């Protein structure tokens, strides 16, 4: 007798909200149909109750797998049509047995894949229909392109609608020349059993060498490229009581080393060739700076400078200049303010054609300020703040198409980035910020990354996309309270260093 | 004793125009914003120094500013006192600014030392920061108030250090990385503030709070009988009174000093001692499973035989003075010392300063003038050294003094005023003026020449505090029980 959730006459059953596939359709039934059906899995045998079907159809079912075997034991079925369904997963021998099989539908299920020889000893097809998907045309697709190229059945134009850069190319034109099958990632180098703050990185004597800032321990420790082993070793130590900065300037082949310290105060080291050892050569008096947070280095005309942020009310953002010997006061900016990052920028002011210099400063529960370099006075002046942003922690510059742009991080909130045009800067996009600390832009072999660091959740790594102007999501990593993120070039060889504030500081690697 | 119960800060919040513009001119974000600050500030209070802050009333200037808000925090702070002194009429034990503004100074905000329980004194001021932030900021603007000073003298020796090398202590400078622990160089200051007499207001346990209420919090809400703390604390005390904040078949309360198995402390019972000459016992009411309000002598009664005269249940001596300034090995200068220095109205001792003139001290106000110590060392407890220590020369008596500002217009080195100048005699603005001058308040007398009929302390409340057998609110009337 005809199942309840069934319709049926002496040759047809229609089927609709099923909770299983009845094993109590009338075994004489030639064509059997599947509407709005409550049943997830369509097992191997699930039809040899009735083993004279002709036909079979799947419409608006919701499917997890359609298993291997699915449809064995109907030796007589021509018809197989499913269409417009949620399918999950179909296996490489869903369709085996099915040797008298004419036409064969896979249309609007939005299938994002199929696997490699699913049509395998499917002779007797005259048409497929595979419309209506949304077929990702990479290296699991490609056995598809060539079953097109070679099969004797009707097939219509279906198009890829990823990835990006074959969205709406016409699958039935791909060649097997056409995969893009290689790709790049951040995969993990070594992790370094210790807590970092800042990293950074420089160039002395043709080497290329890592300053790592240790925190808890005092030491700023400075690591060293192995080219035999193909790791990095442990160049050197500086001790200082409680160091968050450690950076680095080259002037005239000549290391300099500034120590910034919460505690004791912060100093001034030099690299000596002959003596193998860092010699401190400078102090930077304990009261004008007192808690420290950035340090950023930069050249204008032909001059070295560099600024520290401070943290702290009664200590104000210093700029020094290298005069020769040492480096010494050359202005102070934002007094009595929190100031958290500084950042170095060359921007064009309309309507000006040329890059000029520009400062700009991160205080906390304040707006970010931008200033201009006064060529006259020799010093920043003209600041203007940066709308939009409250309680902004740090900014970082990156550029692209010779534009130049800003990411902007906060701890909580949204992070944001913005393009500069002429006057101001300009809103691109925003991004959720769990707990962050970082939005470091990064530049490897041509390619523009951005990550996005969490101390709550994963650290996100964002790519540029040339067609969307803006940031799209790439790898994700997972490093526990992210600090910064530095990018390391050794002859062809691109590393990845992320600091870690609880967790290890880890080294990635580009392929 | 003092140090072992548990002290509760019953605070007010200002939030003034700044603040309030922060949050987007909204009232609910402006009170859950500083609760949290509240909150966070009491669990790092909780912690250590065995103190609740519980937030009891808060108002917000939605219109416009109520005074002119200055780049300087001590400026700041005192227009806000005074704003406290003749518009805030609400009772609190301290009272605390929240300005969504930032100063200009070294610190995040300011609040004068051992404040609490004063009406001009009783708070201080806090600039806008994160809410970890400004948690921080008044968690040591209370510890001023509360008596917690970072005692540089120790600090300088080495005698007091954060054990902390990565976050520090709460009492130092704020960066990025905030503190969360005090010293315990700062327990034994606020231990010794409370048995110095101060603090006498922190002994009144909160109920009703600002929020619904929660059962484990440690505070009896509406519909609650009772709340013990924490399922893990309450184990200790409150455990078999109380079920689910409600009181069980054999219990009249639950926890406290005056609560024996869940059963009340008959009358009579000492729940606190006296820890001072200042001060006064308490005793249970027998209806109360809390202690009773911590009260204490009047503003005029005599400590330290007649060397002090109490003021807010603390003693003012010039050798108090002279500890409270150089340090505990510092003791106050002979009274000839005065006698010969004072009088000249040198740099070396005088009674204040008018336009770069020192003044010369009369022959009476001279106990009322340049502060005299000895044994001095070359640092101050608190406060900034203005200028250089006067140093002094049968005995030949050392005279010492300094010049410590704590404020512009407040200068530690001259005679606090309070302190007794002679017999019923004490010192005000440099002068040494009589008891009536003072204007002090009496309680009911039924005797004439005797303060509660010679049977009773009058307390800072201005109520008799009768003897035993004594009773009547003017302890005149006998009353024998065994
Ligand atoms: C497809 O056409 C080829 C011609 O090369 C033929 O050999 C093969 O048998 C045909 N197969 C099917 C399944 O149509
Ligand atoms: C430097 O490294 C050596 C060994 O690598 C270690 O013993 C020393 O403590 C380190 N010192 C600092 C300041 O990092
Ligand atoms: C910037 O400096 C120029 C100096 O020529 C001055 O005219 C202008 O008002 C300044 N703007 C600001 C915002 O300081
Ligand atoms: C508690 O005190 C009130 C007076 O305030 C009194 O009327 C009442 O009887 C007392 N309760 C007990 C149980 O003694
Ligand atoms: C006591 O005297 C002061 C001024 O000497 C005065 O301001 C105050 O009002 C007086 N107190 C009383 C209760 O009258
Ligand atoms: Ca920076
Ligand atoms: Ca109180
Ligand atoms: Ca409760
Ligand atoms: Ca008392």
């Amino acid at each position: 007798k005809c199942p309840a959730v069934c319709t049926c006459t002496k040759d047809n059953a229609l089927c609709e909200n099923a909770r299983s596939i009845p094993r109590t359709v009338p075994p004489d039934v030639i064509s059997l149909s599947f509407v709005r059906s409550g049943f997830t899995e369509i097992s191997e045998g699930s039809f040899l109750f009735t083993p004279s079907l002709q036909l079979l159809l799947f419409t608006s079912n919701s499917f997890d797998v359609i298993s291997d075997d699915a449809f064995i034991g109907l030796p007589h079925l021509e018809y197989l049509f499913i269409e417009n369904n949620n399918i999950k997963s179909i296996s490489r021998h869903t369709f085996r047995g099915l040797k008298s099989l004419i036409h064969l539908s896979l249309a609007n299920n939005n299938l994002q894949t199929l696997p490699k020889d699913i049509f395998k000893g499917l002779d007797s097809l005259t048409n497929v229909d595979l419309r209506g998907n949304s077929f990702n045309c990479d290296c699991k697709l490609k056995w598809l392109v060539e079953w097109l190229g070679h099969t004797n059945a009707t097939v219509e134009d279906i198009y890829c609608e990823g990835p990006p850069e074959y969205k709406k190319r016409k699958i039935n034109s791909l060649s097997s020349k056409d995969f893009d099958c290689i790709i790049t990632e951040f995969a993990k180098s070594q992790d370094l059993p210790y807590q970092s703050l800042s990293i950074d990185t420089f160039s002395y004597l043709n080497d290329e060498y890592v300053v790592i800032a240790q925190p808890f321990t005092g030491k700023c420790i400075f690591l060293e490229w192995d080219h035999v082993e193909k790791t990095f070793r442990n160049y050197d130590n500086i001790t200082g009581t409680s160091t968050v900065v450690c950076k680095p300037i080259v002037i005239e082949t000549q290391l300099y080393v500034i120590v910034a310290q919460l505690f004791g105060g912060s100093h001034i080291y030099k690299r000596d060739s002959f003596a193998n050892k860092f010699i401190k050569i400078q102090d930077i008096e304990i009261l004008k700076i007192r808690k420290p947070n950035d340090i950023e280095t930069f050249k204008i005309e032909n001059n070295w400078y560099f600024v520290v942020a401070d943290s702290s009310k009664a200590g104000f953002t210093t700029i020094y200049k290298w005069n020769g010997n040492g480096f010494y006061s050359h202005q102070s900016l934002h007094a009595w303010y929190r100031d958290t990052d500084v950042e170095y920028l060359e921007i064009v002011r309309t309507p000006q054609t040329l890059r000029t210099p520009h400062l700009i400063l991160s205080s906390s529960s304040q707006r970010p300020v931008i200033y201009q370099w006064n060529k006259a006075t020799q010093l920043f002046t003209n600041q203007t703040d940066i709308p939009n942003m409250e309680d902004v922690y740090a900014v970082k510059h990156f550029s692209v198409k010779g534009d130049v742009y800003i990411c902007l991080t906060r701890f909580i909130g949204d992070s944001k980035v913005m393009k500069w045009g002429g006057s101001s800067f300009q809103d691109i996009q925003a991004m959720p910020s769990r707990g962050s600390m970082v939005f470091q832009p990064l530049q490897i072999n041509n390619y523009q990354y951005a990550i996005l660091g969490s101390d709550y959740s994963f650290t996100q790594v964002y790519n540029w996309d040339a067609e969307k102007a803006k940031f799209v999501k790439f790898q994700e990593l997972n490093v526990q309270a992210p600090r910064s993120f530095t990018h390391v070039s050794i002859n062809k060889r691109n590393f990845l260093f992320a600091s870690s504030f609880k967790g290890n500081t880890q080294i990635y690697k580009h392929v | 004793n003092v140090e072992e119960e548990t002290k509760y800060i019953e605070l007010m919040i200002v939030n003034d125009h700044l603040m309030f513009k922060k949050h987007r001119l909204s009232v609910v974000h402006t009170n859950t914003y500083a609760k949290s600050v509240v909150n966070m500030a009491d669990l790092i209070y909780k912690d250590q120094l065995k103190t609740r802050i519980v937030l009891v009333a808060m108002e917000t200037w939605a219109t416009d500013n109520k005074f002119a808000i200055s780049e300087n925090p001590l400026i700041t702070l005192r227009e806000f006192m005074k704003y406290r002194r003749d518009f805030i009429k609400e009772k609190s034990d301290a009272v605390h600014l929240f300005s969504g503004s930032q100063f200009e100074s070294s610190r995040s905000g300011a609040a004068y030392i051992g404040g609490i329980c004063s009406l001009l004194k009783g708070g201080g001021v806090n600039e806008f920061g994160k809410t970890d932030l400004m948690a921080v900021t008044l968690a040591q603007s209370l510890a001023h108030n509360i008596g917690i000073i970072s005692d540089k003298r120790k600090l300088a020796s080495g005698e007091c250090k954060c054990e902390d090398t990565w976050s520090g202590c709460i009492m130092g400078d704020t960066g990025y990385y905030l503190p969360k622990k005090f010293t315990q160089c700062n327990i034994e200051e606020y231990h010794d503030f409370l048995n110095s007499g101060g603090g006498a207001c922190l002994f009144n346990k909160p109920s009703k709070l600002l929020d619904p209420p929660e059962c484990g919090n440690g505070f009896i809400e509406t519909g609650e009988e009772c709340d013990c703390g924490t399922p893990a604390e309450c184990v200790l005390e409150g455990a078999e009174c109380c079920k689910k904040c409600t009181l069980t078949q054999d219990s009249q309360c639950s926890d406290g000093l005056c609560c024996k198995k869940c059963k009340f402390q008959p009358m009579g019972t000492v729940c606190r001692e006296a820890v001072n000459d200042c001060d006064i016992r308490e005793t249970c009411s027998g209806n109360s499973s809390q202690c009773a309000p911590n009260i204490h002598k009047m503003d005029g009664y005599s400590c330290d035989g007649v060397q002090g005269i109490c003021f807010g249940g603390r003693c003012k001596t010039r050798d108090r003075q002279c500890k409270y300034i150089w340090g505990q090995k510092v003791t106050a200068s002979d009274k000839y010392c005065y006698e010969k220095l004072n009088i000249e109205g040198t740099e070396k001792g005088n009674c204040g300063k008018d336009k770069d003139t020192w003044i010369q001290c009369n022959k009476r106000d001279v106990l009322c003038g340049y502060l005299l110590c000895t044994n001095i060392g070359n640092i101050p407890r608190l406060g900034e050294l203005d200028g250089e220590i006067t140093s002094t020369l049968g005995r030949t008596l050392n005279c010492s003094g300094g010049h410590v500002k704590l404020e512009e217009d407040v200068d530690l080195g001259y005679v606090e005023d309070g302190t007794p100048c002679g017999p019923q005699m004490m010192c005000l603005e440099h002068r040494c003026l009589p008891v009536a001058s003072f204007n002090f308040s009496t309680c009911l007398s039924s005797k004439e020449g005797t303060i509660c009929s010679g049977n009773g302390v009058c307390s800072n409340e201005l109520k008799c505090v009768c003897n035993r057998h004594w009773i009547g609110s003017d302890c005149n009337t006998y009353f024998p029980h065994n």
